[PDB]
């Protein structure tokens, strides 16, 4: 569907000069922060430099998460990109520091390569021997391509997969020999006229040619957190999905770091360093910063990019204030990129992009009035007015939206600048910090 | 053959003429010598029955552990 960051298709800079284009790939209307984020993106794609800190500071509704999603769309589905929010760390299951350690180790991909052995061909006969009331199974599978005619054997798991798949005579199946999955591709004969509970006639494929035992080289990318969970527990796997991981001791991490270094040297694995994005870091207390400053000290730390909103705020868990709510022993390590509020000739084209994304057609008078509203209430009210005016124009059966639809939507739904006045007018029929009356 | 000790000086410059094949002191003298004492039937007389044989040279590398032990041996000669 159409979320609030679906129009963005990357960061929109040059590849040779990385100059900020004034209108390219959604992120339209800002030049300094997009150029600096392009530099950060290039030193992430280099992968050499480890353990930095980028702080995208600025007023709200200025496109900070938009720049973050622009870097996310620009890396593709290769490099990990954790979209961590700062309130998720405060768990009750695990400690507050170990949640940060997992959040760092989720953003270091390990890309390994392994050889599987796939089969191909037409099943000629199945032969299954079963015991009575519990016991082992025996299996002989005769399979034929256009060239070879093999009679393979089977174990218990292969028969448990065959009966799960219901592989009859005359099926084009492909068995991965290593993993042990069975995917029926279709049939070569037709459906028999002797049995009732047979099934559905599948796709008509011919007999495959070539060889039986073919080899394949697959590439598997796991984060370090998955390696930590599968090597921290004897049988309790799958806890890396259902979040049941209590604590991983340090003896496990100091062995997995060494084994990943050995896999890096052997040419088995490759370490792909990633991005940890922390949205609204001002909610973390000082007990988190006293670990974040020291986890950025090793070869396995991701390049942290994080946002903020606040001016001189007080740090949680303390008694004193600081710029951005972050301590001044942590603000030495970071590098702060500022963002600026917008200009109306940029708000016009941003609302034009948001209107063309949600498939809404406009008139220039309505767009001028909409820009006039967006000057005084931000983009977050104007985009909602776009969608609302689209549906009100759909209610009265109009092709394009007009001035009257925007005025209707402005009359119905208040911007916060009028809701503050609505609070400040009737203070006697709203619960403040005190009592309230009823007429 | 102890006159061929002076030709053993020739034999060490036989390495030097494996570098530098531009000498003729013993070869024509060996043509005098090897008209007796030897009788050569060649591969060309016999490989004309056969087909062909071709050497293919394939290079390799050293792994990290392998190069690490090799320069551990170079530290051992150090
Ligand atoms: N430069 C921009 N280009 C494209 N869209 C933008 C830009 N700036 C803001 N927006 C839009 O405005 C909205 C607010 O941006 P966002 O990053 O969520 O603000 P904040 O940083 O305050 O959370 C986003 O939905 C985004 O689509």
């Amino acid at each position: 569907l159409i979320a609030a960051h679906s129009h963005i298709r990357g960061l929109g800079v040059d590849a040779d000069t990385l100059e900020p284009r004034p209108s390219s790939q959604g992120l339209v209307g800002q030049e300094k922060a997009r150029k600096a984020a392009a530099v950060v993106l290039e030193m992430i794609k280099q992968g050499k430099i480890a353990g930095r800190a980028v702080l995208i500071a600025g007023p709200p509704s200025t496109g900070k998460t938009a720049i973050a999603m622009g870097m996310a769309q620009s890396l593709g589905q290769d490099v990990p990109f954790t979209t961590l929010a700062a309130s998720e760390i405060f768990s009750l299951e695990m400690s507050k520091t170990e949640a940060l350690t997992q959040a760092f180790r989720k953003s270091i991909g390990v890309r390994i390569k392994e050889e599987s052995e796939i089969m191909e061909g037409e099943v000629v006969e199945i032969q299954i021997d079963r015991s009575v009331t519990g016991g082992a199974k025996q299996g002989k599978l005769t399979i034929k391509t256009t060239d070879m005619e093999a009679i393979y054997d089977m174990g218990s798991k292969m028969i448990d997969a065959m009966t799960k798949e219901r592989v009859m005579a005359g099926d084009i199946i492909s068995i991965d020999k290593s993993s042990g999955k069975i995917t029926k591709l279709g049939r070569s004969y037709a459906r028999s006229r002797d049995y009732d509970a047979m099934g559905v006639d599948t796709k008509f494929l011919q007999c495959p040619e070539g060889e039986l035992q073919k080899r394949k080289e697959v590439v598997h990318t796991v984060s370090l957190h998955e390696i930590d969970v599968i090597n921290s527990r004897t049988q309790g796997f799958l806890a890396l999905f259902s979040g049941d991981t209590g604590e991983i001791r340090s003896e496990i991490r100091d062995q997995i770091n060494t084994k990943v270094a050995e896999w890096k040297e052997e040419g088995k694995a490759e370490i792909v360093p990633g991005v940890l994005f922390i949205d609204e870091v001002h909610m973390l207390d000082i007990e988190c910063f006293s670990y974040i400053n020291r986890a950025l000290e090793s070869d396995l730390a991701p390049i942290v990019i994080m946002a903020s909103n606040r001016g001189v705020s007080r740090i949680r868990g303390t008694d004193y204030k600081s710029p951005h709510g972050l301590p001044l022993d942590f603000l030495d390590r970071v590098v702060i990129i500022n963002t600026h509020p917008y200009t109306p000739d940029e708000l016009r084209q941003i609302l034009s992009i948001r209107a063309q994304e949600e498939e809404v057609d406009l008139t220039p008078d309505a767009l001028a009035l909409l820009t006039k509203i967006g000057q005084e209430a931000g983009l977050r009210y104007a985009s909602n007015l776009i969608t609302t005016s689209q549906l009100i124009a759909a209610k009265r059966r109009a092709k394009q939206v007009g001035v009257e639809d925007v005025q209707r939507s402005f009359k119905l739904f208040y911007d916060p600048a009028r809701s503050v006045r609505f609070v400040q007018e009737s203070e006697k029929r709203l619960i403040g910090n005190d009592g309230v009356v009823d007429f | 053959h102890d006159e061929f000790s002076e030709w053993f000086s020739k034999d060490i410059e036989s390495h030097a003429q494996s570098n530098t094949k531009l000498n003729e002191d013993q070869l024509k003298r060996l043509h005098m010598i090897l008209k007796p004492f030897m009788l050569r039937r060649v591969k060309k007389h016999v490989q004309k029955e056969l087909g062909d044989k071709i050497e293919i040279d394939v290079f390799c590398e050293l792994s990290y552990r392998q190069r690490a032990m090799y320069q551990s041996l170079r530290n051992q000669i150090s």
